[PDB]
C-alpha cells in the first residue's frame, strides 16, 4: 500500500530499474487508484511523467481564429458557459436566442456536438472579434 | 439619365443582405441570403387589363416595400446602381411606422 | 414599424407546432409537423380583379384562422418575430365560439 | 371551440374505409383502400367570383355527400376529430333516398 512497496515491485519488474519503481509509484501516488496510467515512447532519453489535471480530451478548436491569450491556438474563456449538442450546425445556425442570451451576460461560452460548419464560425469569428460574444467550439 | 416604368411595372431597390443585429446583439453573418426590402423608385402609370379603363398604383414612389424576390423581377444598371423591375402584384406589403 | 399588407395579401402568424395534448393526456412529442392555425395581423385593402372595384376581405384584423401553407406563403421578421404573408385564397376556414 | 368555413369552402367527415359488407354476406377486408362518402358540417358563405355577387353554395349544412378525395381536400382536428376542407367544387353528389 505505501508508495515505497509500490516503487520496489516496479523497480524489480524492470529488471531493477529504481527510475522506473520510482516513476510509477509516483504517478500512482497522483493519479490515485482509479487513475489511468499509460506510456509512450518519449521524445528525449530522460524518462518524463506528464499528469492531466482535471477534464480534458483530444480534440482542437475548428475556429482556430478563435484563439483567446497564448499561441499554439492557447484559447482561454475566462469563466464560460459550456454548451452540448447532439449534432453538427452548418446553416442549422438558429439558436441566436441562446447565443445572444449570453452576449447579455457577457460571458465566454464552449460548445460542444457532433461538429459545426464555417457559416456558424464565420459568423462566430467576427462576434467574438468586435467583441460581441467571446466565443468558439 | 433617369428611367420611366412602364405601367404597372415598378422599380425599386433591394437593401442590406443579412444586416448584421438579429438575435440582438448577434453581429449574424452572411450565411448565403439575401434581402427583400427595397424603396419605390418608379411607378408605372396603372395596370390596362380588362380594357375599360387602367388602374392606377397602390404604391407611391419612395414607399419601403417588401416584396417577393420572383421571376418577374429584373435587374438593371441605372447611373451605375443596382435595380429592379416587378409588378404591383410582385409587392407583398409596405413598410411604415 | 410596422407592416402594411398590400391588398388581398393577409398578414399572420403561425402558432404552437404539435403542442402536446392531442391523444387526451398524451404528451405528443413533435414528430416532425408544423402548425396550421394563425391570428391575423394586418389586411390589405381587397381583391381588385375583374377591374370593376376593388372587393374587401372576409377577414377582420384579429381572428384566429386556419390556413393552407402552400407555395403563396412567404416568411419575413418583423420587429424580429416571425410572420407569414398569403392572399385570402389561402385562408380556409375561421375558428370561432 | 368550433369551425368557420372560409366562403366555397365546405367542412366535412369522411366515413368508413371499406366496410364489410360488400359481395353480400362477404365481410370485405380492407385491402389498402380509403372511403369517399362523409357527412357537411359547415358551409362557407358562397363562391366570390366574378366580382358581381357571391353565389351560395348548393349544399346545407348536414348533407349526406361523395366527394372527389384530391388535392384540395385537407385534414383538421376539431375537438380531436379528423375533418376535412375543400371547396363544394369538389363536392359530386349527395346521397338521398
Amino acid at each position: 500500500s505505501d508508495s515505497k512497496a509500490i516503487a520496489q515491485v516496479g523497480t524489480i519488474s524492470a529488471n531493477s530499474d529504481e527510475t522506473v519503481g520510482k516513476l510509477i509509484a509516483e504517478a500512482m501516488d497522483k493519479v490515485g487508484k482509479e487513475g489511468v496510467i499509460t506510456v509512450e515512447d518519449g521524445t528525449g532519453l530522460q524518462d518524463e511523467l506528464d499528469v492531466v489535471e482535471g477534464m480534458q480530451f483530444d480534440r482542437g478548436y475548428l475556429s482556430p481564429y478563435f484563439i483567446n491569450k497564448p499561441e499554439t491556438g492557447a484559447v482561454e474563456l475566462e469563466s464560460p458557459f459550456i454548451l452540448l449538442a447532439d449534432k453538427k450546425i452548418s446553416n442549422i445556425r438558429e439558436m441566436l436566442p441562446v447565443l445572444e442570451a449570453v452576449a447579455k451576460a457577457g460571458k465566454p461560452l464552449l460548445i460542444i456536438a457532433e461538429d459545426v460548419e464555417g457559416e456558424a464560425l464565420a459568423t462566430l469569428v467576427v462576434n467574438t472579434m468586435r467583441g460581441i460574444v467571446k466565443v468558439a467550439a | 439619365m433617369n428611367i420611366r416604368p412602364l405601367h404597372d411595372r415598378v422599380i425599386v431597390k433591394r437593401k442590406e443582405v443579412e444586416t448584421k443585429s438579429a438575435g440582438g446583439i448577434v453581429l449574424t453573418g452572411s450565411a448565403a441570403a439575401k434581402s427583400t426590402r427595397g424603396e419605390v423608385l418608379a411607378v408605372g402609370n396603372g395596370r390596362i387589363l380588362e380594357n375599360g379603363e387602367v388602374k392606377p398604383l397602390d404604391v407611391k414612389v419612395g414607399d419601403i416595400v417588401i416584396f417577393n424576390d420572383g421571376y418577374g423581377v429584373k435587374s438593371e444598371k441605372i447611373d451605375n446602381e443596382e435595380v429592379l423591375i416587378m409588378s404591383e402584384s410582385d409587392i407583398l406589403a409596405i413598410v411604415e411606422a
